[PDB]
RNA sequence: CUUUAAUGUUUGAUGUUCUAACGUUGACCCGUAAUCCGGGUUGCGGACAGUGUCUGGUGGGUAGUUUGACUGGGGCGGUC
RNA sequence: AAUUCCUUGUCGGGUAAGUUCCGACCUGCACGAAUGGCGUAAUGAUGGCCAGGCUGUCUCCACCCGAGACUCAGUGAAAUUGAACUCGCUGUGAAGAUGCAGUGUACCCGCGGCAAGACGGAAAGACCCCGUGAACCUUUACUAUAGCUUGACACUGAACA
RNA sequence: GCUCGCCGGAAGACCAAGGGUUCCUGUCCAACGUUAAUCGGGGCAGGGUGAGUCGACCCCUAAGGCGAGGCCGAAAGGCGUAGUCGAUGGGAAACAGGUUAAUAUUCCUGUACUUGGUGUUACUGCGAAGGGGGGACGGAGAAGGCUAUGUUGGCCGGGCGACGGUUGUCCCGGUUUAAGCGUGUAGGCUGGUUUUCCAGGCAAAUCCGGAAAAUCAAGGCUGAGGCGUGAUGACGAGGCACUACGGUGCUGAAGCAACAAAUGCCCUGCUUCCAGGAAAAGCCUCUAAGCAUCAGGUAACAUCAAAUCGUACCCCAAACCGACACAGGUGGUCAGGUAGAGAAUACCAAGGCGCUUGAGAGAACUCGGGUGAAGGAACUAGGCAAAAUGGUGCCGUAACUUCGGGAGAAGGCACGCUGAUAUGUAGGUGAGGUCCCUCGCGGAUGGAGCUGAAAUCAGUCGAAGAUACCAGCUGGCUGCAACUGUUUAUUAAAAACACAGCACUGUGCAAACACGAAAGUGGACGUAUACGGUGUGACGCCUGCCCGGUGCCGGAAGGUUAAU
RNA sequence: AGGACCGAACCGACUAAUGUUGAAAAAUUAGCGGAUGACUUGUGGCUGGGGGUGAAAGGCCAAUCAAACCGGGAGAUAGCU
């Protein structure tokens, strides 16, 4: 059956991605914590 | 046990 | 012609259209067309505010002159159209000047018939005027509520006010609603009733019919649990409240008008 | 240095009139090739409307809670 | 009767025989007129009842063809499990015993079969109650409150009566 | 390699989405593969994605997003103008063939085209972020014209048959060919041309729009396909070579006609209906400021530019979503023969597969199927399941009915094959020949050739001719719901919800009402024949009494009553 | 002409058996409903947690729903085991 993971990376980058996770003030602390925590794949972006 | 049962 | 439909389907057996034949048959008049793209029902926040609508078929916007300001020149009605966004039909117009526009369409109509704005401008079906200039009694249509505002007052099909008496710098109106309103008089007023008037009598027939106007169904109060709903839960229809909306408030007579700064102007109220 | 009454006031209640705060989701003008905003002229409305503080009413629309114990299971009854 | 407790009410019909069904009666425990009454052609993977056809549904099961089950080769799980040298009966016993008493029976061990018992496995019961437990829902429960509504003062002025 | 079997509206073929080297070649078999494994979508290494024309980028915008200023908000922020982004839609242009182990409309051969720059040569009013035109649009239906495509004959090449026959009215195979350019057809739409004038198109306009006349009517767009050319080209049955036995080279016949024929194209057409059917740019035209020898504009020829990024492979799946090499889910494209109404169904072609444990046994039981004496629902909560019905034509068909229905009610009869009517008919198609002519892809007449149902008569085989597959069971009484529809994704599809119809009630527009501290937005670019709320639920006949309670509407008196 | 009829694709999910450590955290097989419409479908958009959406079942809002998920207050409190 149709299950819940319907890729599309269009969709992805816009969703999720680094530069809509910076249009927003709380989209950036995600950002922040992030940094701060070392990780090494800020977004999952190309 | 428901709930089903008887009772 | 309002027509009954030959049962041959239940859902056709209860129909029954209306059927102008003089209303032009091919698309309308190009330039006075902008999209309109449709509304859900749903606010500028994504929020339904205003519940059952939704769908329906496309509809591109006529245009139409509400105000009427074309004064002197006169105009011709080159042919009668169906509007989508309307109860009543429009007419084509052309002024001599060489310039089309979209006007109501009084019981009157009928192509080749002259129509005219202003001052002057004949007594007759179809030609604007401010009240200051139409004689008391007249059935005066699409009207004014500001002079020059646009025309606001009976626009759909069949309707028409009528103008009772005029002291002052103002006009007392007779609202088909049967209320009774004071306008300032130097308001334009179309003159006449609005035509189609069979619109009433249509009778639809499906449900489908319906959805395609762009109406989506209405669920009943009772028909929902409470938090749903002021209405019903009752392991069996039930019921026991006061009728209210969905907000609480009581619908079977409340009133609900709270305005103050626009009751100078209501001389006396419908029943 | 007045009640049976009335001219000058400082002051409420009601009714008319005015424009000058205030409204304008009428019209026109400019910023400006702009259905936002602002400025301007003007018509309409006009000390109303609306708003702030205070205040009586209404208020399951929304929220937090309470709704006893005994008991030959518990409830109902009875008891305290 | 989607409403009738008493109830398989009573009468009529259908059956060899009918607590259902069809038609009536009215004694409606406790129908009733837009939380609509009574009807209704057509429609319905809708509920109840009947008949023809049909038959392995049944009397009552037989044979056959294929896929497993069985044997060999290769690969190779699972839940459960205090520890096991893990029989029957009558009785005792935290009251329904493989394990206590008494007694009967039984050479040691597989493989294929079957589910009567291990109060078999699986989920720290939902029913039952209990906790000065939780949550959502209700209202003429209590206390508040958004909303709606009332007046006063401010923004707020001038006249004449 | 030879048989055998399975899909063939797929289990074949091309993609998008998604994956991201899974592609190809060598090499290895530990781990991965539900077994072995010499094999792999597995390890290791090397190779492989070639574009002016396909696509992205790009121009254009829909929904919607962002939003200088701005309005609003304790802060964070919210909304929105000018704009600016956003394809699921619009926008210039390449085709047939060949070649790689692996890409190719990208490389190669043949043959084309698009738009700009520059130059030459002619000829000319050019010119906007502006006006107008166009682009530009729905559903259903009806045929006609036509292609793909098929069938047969002719043509070409090959065959003379493992078993009686096959020199023939016999067998097998092929018979394919593009863009482009020329032609402008079936057929669709539309009266042209000139002069003058004008409150419209924010300014301007020669354009569009409007008003007059004036004169010929045949002018103009649009347009499948065919035909010519492209093409002495290509492809090509089949041949001969060699091959490291996978393949690889070379050579190369005919390449016509008739009939049938789409759901494709003509057709964004035509007819009709109500529910009334995006936007913007490219394109065309118009002028303003502006430039007037200039610059620009138009044409012919020549030449130069067209970057960048994608291009392997899977793509109804072992490569994507499902933790798996998982009986599931996944949008678009193509679509042959025989029978058939058919994209059903059965058997095949092209092509692709036999599903990554097998080998034997022929027990109980379980799963899935087949047949059954006599009986025929006795089974059971219940005919659950099985069984039966099943096509086409004609005959024939009850209550009731809203006059449509009920109806495929029910129930009958025929059905194959052969001959004849008729060496192949009714019909369809249609070449010659003759006349006509604005000579054409015209028209009229013309009937060869081709194609070819159904009927009847006569005869004939089987137990059986709708012979397989496929393919309604029917009727009677009754509750409920009018009906099509919707629902508890995953124990409830119903009598529940919805529905059209009905009623009450609110709402005069800055509407009621809803989201929102607010700005604002929806309601609606609507306006009482409208809109919200509530109940009821097609239709038919109808809907009685009670306002004491609770609520709502009205009520300028009086009693009680807040801040002050 | 039709929320018209029979019936594939497509969309549904009425019955049964199988399956229930499945082939599958809802399918398979045989039958079944709709199939020009309130139809069905690809892409993209908007609606946010006492909030959304809801032809209304307390349905659905990522295998989660009478108040989603992640982090925090946090070692909530637990007269109970
Ligand atoms: C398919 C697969 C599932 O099986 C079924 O659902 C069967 C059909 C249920 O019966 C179904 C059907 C039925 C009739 O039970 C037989 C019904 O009464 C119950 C409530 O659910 C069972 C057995 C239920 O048990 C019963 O629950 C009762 C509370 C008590 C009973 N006990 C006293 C013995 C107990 O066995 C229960 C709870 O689901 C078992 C728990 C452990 C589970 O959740 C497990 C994971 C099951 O879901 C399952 C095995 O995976």
């Amino acid at each position: 059956m149709k299950r819940t993971f319907q890729p599309s990376v269009l969709k992805r980058n816009r969703s999720h991605g680094f530069r809509a996770r910076m249009a927003t003030k709380n989209g950036r602390q995600v950002l922040a914590r992030r940094r701060a925590k070392g990780r090494a794949r800020l977004t999952v972006s190309k | 046990i428901f709930s089903i049962f008887v009772i | 012609a309002v027509v009954k439909c030959k049962p041959t389907s239940p859902g056709r057996r209860h129909v029954v259209k209306v059927v102008n034949p003089e209303l032009h048959k091919g698309k309308p008049f190009a330039p006075l067309l902008e999209k309109n793209s449709k509304s859900g029902g749903r606010n500028n926040n994504g929020r339904i505010t205003t519940r059952h609508i939704g769908g329906g078929h496309k509809q591109a916007y006529r245009i139409v002159d509400f105000k009427r300001n074309k004064d002197g020149i006169p105009a011709v009605v080159e042919r009668l159209e169906y509007d989508p966004n309307r109860s009543a039909n429009i007419a084509l117009v052309l002024y001599k000047d060489g310039e089309r526009r979209y006007i109501l369409a009084p019981k009157g109509l009928k192509a080749g018939d002259q129509i005219q704005s202003g001052v002057d401008a004949a007594i007759k079906p179809g030609n604007t005027l401010p009240m200051r200039n139409i004689p008391v009694g007249s059935t005066v249509h699409n009207v004014e509520m500001k002079p020059g505002k646009g025309g606001q007052l009976a626009r759909s099909a069949g309707t028409y006010v009528q103008i009772v008496a005029r002291d002052g710098a103002y006009v007392t109106l007779r609202l088909r609603s049967g209320e009774m309103r004071k306008v300032e008089a130097d308001c334009r007023a179309t003159l006449g009733e609005v035509g189609n008037a069979e619109h009433m009598l249509r009778v639809l027939g499906k449900a489908g019919a319906a959805r395609w106007r762009g109406v989506r169904p209405t669920v009943r109060g009772t028909a929902m649990n409470p938090v749903d709903h002021p209405h019903g839960g009752g392991e069996g229809r039930n019921f026991g409240k006061h009728p209210v909306t969905p907000w609480g408030v009581q619908t079977k007579g409340k009133k609900t008008r709270s305005n103050k700064r626009t009751d100078k102007f209501i001389v006396r109220r419908r029943s």
